[PDB]
């Protein structure tokens, strides 16, 4: 929910994908706070396709390989098999760091209380 | 300069800070002051510094690399008025230089390549000295005006800051500090329960990656998130419906 | 959905007409009525025990 | 008396009897989906029957004989002025509606020669199709093409002999949503109706109930189900408020 | 019999024409993936694992 | 067929690809090359698709 100015005048991306076999998608966003976000499936911004509205308090992006784009948990829209991600975004804290994980699927238990994860537990040992 | 850093403790770090939390703040900021009345402060470095002034005299800062051809520059005036206001512009000019001594509402160039403009209200709420500077990295321009931090994404090929005071006073004194930062300093915020200096316990660090210990960074010891960890930012990923309990 | 379209009844009446939606919702009724008798007989086990 | 009719007894023993009320008949509708820029189509099915060679003995006509007198086409409406006819449109847009309009050539709109649609295999009848149904893909056809499920097309509404099917091809999804009455202009779909018993259609979930507004914020997905697949709450996307 | 579909856009699966197959269950016809030729015996009993 | 409809085949409608379609079963003869048919129906013992 970093809401700043985007004075590109270069038709910038703010999020750029590379699909399998050299195909480019480039999505951008704005604000109103709702999130107007459009797309391009081209080399330049030849048109615009309306994705949706992201809710005002975004605090997790998630890019699956097949094309899933999770936001806050929910799957908002699918896409193509992703090869690489070219990104430029920030956060409203100016304090510490983010985390960008590289992650595999694994069966676990979760503790949910008020729709947020309380305590995680793994399933790897036979016990 | 303990009190002056102690004033820097109060006003500058009251930008954002929530309660009961500590982090590892790294912003290229002050270490040792400078007072300058040369009125053409042509200095070339690698990031901005911060100025400081209480009296009612207009200011002007210009930020550029070399004189480019489409790479936009920064223009800014801090002028005293009924309310002391400040306008920042992002545009471009070939002609001119700041040996000026005029009045400066909007006075440097009508560049035909201009995209960003905003007239900010400087919050002169405190009677003590309050700091106002800027920062850029490579694509990423910072504003520290008044009560917030605002970000501009353009491009930064920037190494020449131009600062000047445009008035010929005969003989006046100015309580007036301005620095120019070309460094990579680090700090360590605290605010555990309140050390009552004002609310916190600062710590500058010497070299690298100090006792700040941001809880977001962990060590994936087995491929496994460590137990006893705030999941304020990790979610259950699904597509059908979320849980509640 | 006991061999029917969907597991909610108001979904069924907003796709089909009443002359043919009744056959689909009939499998919901007889399926769910058996689900009560599975519960009731388990309960009367415990009341007598 | 409703307790007595549920008890099959003219006299009840005194005690506790679970009773409720028949709810209502007319309820104001309510339809909430993810906001999208409107792109609404208007395709109509149009059947014209030749009645100029076979004046008043069309009720004696055999089944393939009406196929020569048939005229089946999809009048897809252009947004410029008039309409265009095709054989098998298959939709790429976001909102659409199927309308039906049969015309005899010489005022023959009596019971003994009609045409009306008939659900034969599809899990949705054609006269319910303009409700808020949700698909991923949807493509129509009039020929014996690629088989999805097929709709019938009957002549005598007493003696329902068939001409030719309208097969549809589809799979479930959320990109295509049917609309009955062309919500144009708005880049937001609406009619949250609060504090009364409504009929909702929320993100594909469906049913009747009372919707309120609350002051509690959950950082999660769109909606919140029970253990039985019923709606308990949902989040508007354009703002942050959630409903119950 | 039953029919297989044949789709164009693997995002937007519009169909051309089906490949219907006709069949009934039995043991005279067995599909093989990789053409076991030459042998008059089919094999690969794999023991103790 | 991609020779009349260079790079706008993604805008082609559903029956339009049916004219550009070419569906056949290349049944392999055991002598050398392959033969194309429209609808083979197998009499042999092992086969693969
Ligand atoms: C997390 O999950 C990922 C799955 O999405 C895991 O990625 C898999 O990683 C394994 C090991 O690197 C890959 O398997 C290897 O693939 C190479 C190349 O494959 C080709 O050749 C093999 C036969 O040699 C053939 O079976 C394949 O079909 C290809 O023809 C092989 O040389 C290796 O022998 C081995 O098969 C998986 O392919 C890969 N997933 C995919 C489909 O890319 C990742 O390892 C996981 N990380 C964890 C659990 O730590
Ligand atoms: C979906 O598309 C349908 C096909 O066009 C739409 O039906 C059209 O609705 C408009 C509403 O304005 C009609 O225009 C009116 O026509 C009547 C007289 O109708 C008769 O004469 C016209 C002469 O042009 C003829 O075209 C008709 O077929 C009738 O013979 C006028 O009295 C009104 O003032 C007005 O002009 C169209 O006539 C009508 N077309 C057809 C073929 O029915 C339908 O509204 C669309 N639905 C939507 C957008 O939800
Ligand atoms: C950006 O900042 C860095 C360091 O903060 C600049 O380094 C400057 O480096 C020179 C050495 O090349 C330092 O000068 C030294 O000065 C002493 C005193 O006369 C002299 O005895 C040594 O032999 C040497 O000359 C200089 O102090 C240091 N300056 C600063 C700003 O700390 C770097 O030059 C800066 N970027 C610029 C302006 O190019
Ligand atoms: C985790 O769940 C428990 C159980 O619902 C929550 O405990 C409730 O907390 C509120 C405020 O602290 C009290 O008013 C309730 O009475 C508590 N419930 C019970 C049964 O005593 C707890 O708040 C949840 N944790 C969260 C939301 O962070
Ligand atoms: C504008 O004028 C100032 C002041 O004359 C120039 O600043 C000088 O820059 C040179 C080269 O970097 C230094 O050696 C001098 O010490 C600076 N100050 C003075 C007083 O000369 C500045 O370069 C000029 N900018 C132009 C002409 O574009
Ligand atoms: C900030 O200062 C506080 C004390 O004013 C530190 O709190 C102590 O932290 C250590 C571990 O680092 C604990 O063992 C002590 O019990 C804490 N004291 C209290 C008051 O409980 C705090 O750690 C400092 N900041 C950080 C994160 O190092
Ligand atoms: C580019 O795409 C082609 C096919 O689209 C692929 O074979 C190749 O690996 C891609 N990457 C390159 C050339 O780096
Ligand atoms: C992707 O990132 C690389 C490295 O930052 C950059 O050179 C390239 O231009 C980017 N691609 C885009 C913006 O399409
Ligand atoms: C710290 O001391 C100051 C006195 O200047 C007091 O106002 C403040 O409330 C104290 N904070 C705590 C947490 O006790
Ligand atoms: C709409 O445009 C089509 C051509 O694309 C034209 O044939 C038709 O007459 C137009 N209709 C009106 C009334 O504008
Ligand atoms: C549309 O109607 C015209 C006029 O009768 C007819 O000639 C044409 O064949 C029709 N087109 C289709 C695709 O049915
Ligand atoms: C196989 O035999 C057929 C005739 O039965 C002949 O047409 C074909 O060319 C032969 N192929 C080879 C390569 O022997
Ligand atoms: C086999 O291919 C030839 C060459 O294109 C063609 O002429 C012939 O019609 C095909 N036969 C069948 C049965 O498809
Ligand atoms: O069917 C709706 C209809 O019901 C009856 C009356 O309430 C009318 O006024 C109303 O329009």
């Amino acid at each position: 929910s970093d809401t700043d100015v985007y004075t590109d005048s270069t038709t910038d991306d703010q999020l750029h994908f590379t699909f399998e076999d050299n195909t480019t998608a480039s999505i951008t966003c704005y604000s109103s706070n709702s999130y107007l976000c459009f797309a391009n499936f081209s080399h330049s911004s030849v048109s615009r396709q309306f994705l949706g509205i992201l809710p005002p308090t975004v605090r997790e992006f998630a890019f699956g390989r097949d094309g899933s784009i999770f936001v806050n948990g929910y799957k908002y829209f699918s896409l193509q098999p992703i090869k690489s991600v070219n990104f430029s975004i920030s956060s409203v804290e100016n304090y510490g760091f983010w985390t960008i994980a590289y992650t595999n699927y694994t069966d676990v238990m979760v503790d949910v209380n008020g729709t947020v994860i309380t305590r995680l537990f793994y399933c790897d040992s036979p016990l | 300069h303990e009190d002056n850093c102690g004033w820097y403790n109060f006003v500058y770090n009251n930008k954002v800070g929530p309660n009961a939390k500590y982090s590892y703040i790294n912003t290229q900021n002050l270490n040792i002051p400078n007072v300058h009345g040369v009125y053409f402060d042509v200095r070339e470095h690698n990031s901005d510094g911060v100025w400081d002034q209480i009296d009612r005299v207009g200011l002007l800062i210009a930020i550029h690399g070399t004189s480019h051809y489409s790479l936009l520059m920064v223009l800014q005036d801090g002028v005293e008025a009924s309310q002391p206001h400040v306008a920042v512009k992002i545009c471009h000019w070939n002609p001119g230089n700041i040996s000026t001594y005029h009045q400066f509402d909007v006075n440097l160039g009508d560049g035909g390549q201009c995209v960003f403009n905003q007239r900010f209200s400087l919050d002169t709420v405190l009677t003590a000295n309050d700091f106002y500077g800027f920062q850029w990295t490579d694509t990423y321009v910072d504003i520290y005006l008044g009560g917030t931090i605002t970000k501009v994404w353009v491009v930064n090929d920037w190494s020449v800051v131009e600062a000047s005071i445009s008035s010929h006073w005969n003989a006046l004194n100015y309580g007036y500090y301005i620095q120019f930062v070309n460094r990579t300093t680090y700090y360590a915020y605290n605010s555990t329960g309140g050390s009552n200096y004002t609310h916190l316990q600062l710590t500058e660090c010497h070299t690298d990656y100090c006792a700040g210990y941001a809880k977001n960074v962990f060590v994936p010891i087995d491929g496994k998130i460590p137990e006893g960890f705030s999941f304020s930012n990790w979610f259950l990923l699904t597509d059908k419906s979320t849980l509640v309990q | 959905n006991f061999q029917a379209i969907s597991s909610s009844i108001a979904e069924i009446y907003n796709r089909l007409e009443k002359v043919e939606a009744d056959a689909q919702v009939d499998r919901l009724i007889t399926g769910r009525l058996a689900a009560l008798n599975a519960y009731v007989a388990q309960t009367l086990t415990q009341y007598a025990e | 008396n409703r307790i007595k009719c549920q008890q099959l007894k003219h006299e009840l023993p005194d005690g506790f009897y679970s009773a409720s009320m028949l709810v209502k008949k007319d309820l104001p509708k309510t339809f909430v989906t993810m906001p999208q820029f409107y792109n609404w189509m208007n395709v109509t099915l149009h059947v014209v029957l030749n009645d100029i060679e076979k004046k008043a003995d069309i009720i004696l006509a055999g089944a393939p004989e009406l196929a020569s007198l048939a005229d089946i086409h999809f009048e897809i409406a252009q947004a410029n002025g008039s309409v265009v006819n095709v054989t098998s449109v298959c939709v790429q847009a976001r909102q659409l509606a199927l309308f039906y309009k049969y015309t005899s050539l010489q005022g023959l709109y009596t019971y003994s020669n009609l045409v009306q649609l008939q659900n034969y295999d599809c899990p949705f009848s054609p006269q319910q199709f303009n409700n808020y149904l949700q698909f991923e893909t949807l493509c129509f056809d009039v020929s014996p093409a690629v088989a999805g499920c097929k709709w019938s097309l009957v002549h005598d509404v007493k003696w329902r002999t068939q001409f030719a099917t309208i097969t549809v091809s589809y799979k479930d999804g959320a990109m295509i949503t049917t609309m009955p009455k062309a919500q144009l202009g708005f880049q937001d779909i609406s009619n949250i109706v609060k504090d009364e018993c409504t009929d909702y259609n929320i993100y594909g979930f469906q049913g009747t109930g009372i919707i309120r507004s609350t002051t509690s914020r959950l950082v999660a997905g769109l909606y919140y189900t029970s253990a039985s697949g019923d709606l308990l709450g949902f989040k508007i996307s354009t703002t942050g408020e959630i409903f119950t």
